[PDB]
């Protein structure tokens, strides 16, 4: 399947998904540091398998 | 292959710390090993620190 | 059966030049009062200075207004030699408005109260149209030393907005301090100096206020010798 730009990022704190505006991509004019992200994407994965 | 590029650029100002490499003309390199506080550094008579 | 260096008169140069003289210092003592008290001075002396800036239509520093001459990186390198006094608060924030064409001097700020803009005629910025317009809010604190907009990066507590440009804030009012001691001849004595410490600041301490607010730190500091706690 095709990877998307989605701004909503499987299991991550709402604290990381602060600057990410509704289309994923961050704001212009944000501080960003070492950890942050920059562009919400989600690649598609079956077969868990666990 | 390809669906949709997105390029961010940062603009980090990187001050001066111990372990920068600086040097003149005249081939004497260096390495700066301390910041002094401003009332160390020597000082003629008219107060003002090298 | 030592003697008593006492404050005596106070010759000013300028607005920001400054001397003062200890009179009656013993033999001995002209270096260690003048260099105990210069490493005070230059280091804990506390003043105000701004501490974040905050523009109407830009975003970044990096960015550029239209209708100025230089880029918001430059405006705040010239705000951060604004000096300023503030007699009650401790931070306040200022206001300044401007339209038409014509350099932006501190005379322009809104005149508050208590902030006093000491060197009047600092030039900010310039305007190069008759219709631009530039609208900030600068705030300015209380501290002592030089505390870099990456250490208050730690202390912001949920920073909400992203038009809050930071700038580094040095919060000192003394920028040399150079002292001389010699010969003193009181009526009746054979050993006697005289200190003369010209202190150079940026017009925002006061010079007699500023050398015992240097004694009280060092007298407030030899308080461990005098008693020793194991």
């Amino acid at each position: 399947g095709p990877e998307e730009i989605t701004a909503d990022i499987p299991n991550v704190g709402e604290a990381a998904l602060s600057k990410l505006d509704e289309s994923g991509i961050v704001y212009i004019g944000a501080e960003v540091t070492g950890g942050d992200i920059l562009v919400g994407k989600v690649t598609p994965k079956g077969e868990t398998q666990l | 292959g390809v669906l949709k590029i997105v390029k961010v650029y940062l603009a980090v100002k990187r001050r001066i710390q111990p372990g920068d490499k600086m040097a003149g003309r005249h081939g004497n390199k260096g390495v700066i090993s301390k910041i002094n506080p401003i009332e160390d550094m020597p000082y003629d008579e008219n107060g003002t620190p090298v | 059966e030592f003697l008593k260096p006492r404050l005596v008169d106070i010759e000013q140069v300028s607005s920001t030049h400054a001397k003062v003289t200890l009179e009656p210092l013993e033999r001995g003592f002209g270096h260690t009062l003048g260099n105990a008290l210069r490493r005070i001075l230059l280091s804990s002396m506390p003043g105000c200075a701004v501490t974040e800036v905050e523009i109407d239509g830009v975003l970044h520093e990096y960015s550029t207004k239209e209708g100025v001459q230089e880029d918001i990186l430059e405006i705040l390198l010239n705000l951060k030699g604004l000096a300023v006094r503030v007699q009650g608060k401790d931070e306040v924030i200022l206001t300044l408005n401007k339209s038409g064409i014509g350099p932006v001097t501190a005379a322009d700020i809104t005149h508050d109260g208590d902030v006093e803009i000491v060197k009047p005629q600092h030039v900010i910025c310039h305007l190069t149209d008759e219709n631009a317009s530039i609208s900030m809010r600068i705030k300015v604190q209380r501290g002592r030393g030089y505390v870099p907009a990456s250490t208050r990066i730690h202390s912001e507590e949920d920073e909400r907005p992203i038009g809050r440009l930071l700038v580094d804030a040095c919060y000192s009012p003394v920028e040399r301090i150079a002292y001389n001691v010699e010969a003193a001849r009181v009526e009746q004595r054979t050993d006697l100096d005289k200190l003369v410490i010209e202190m150079e600041t940026n017009g925002t301490i006061d010079p007699e206020e500023a050398i015992r607010r240097a004694a009280t730190i060092l007298a407030e500091q030899l308080e461990a010798f005098v008693d020793l706690r194991d």
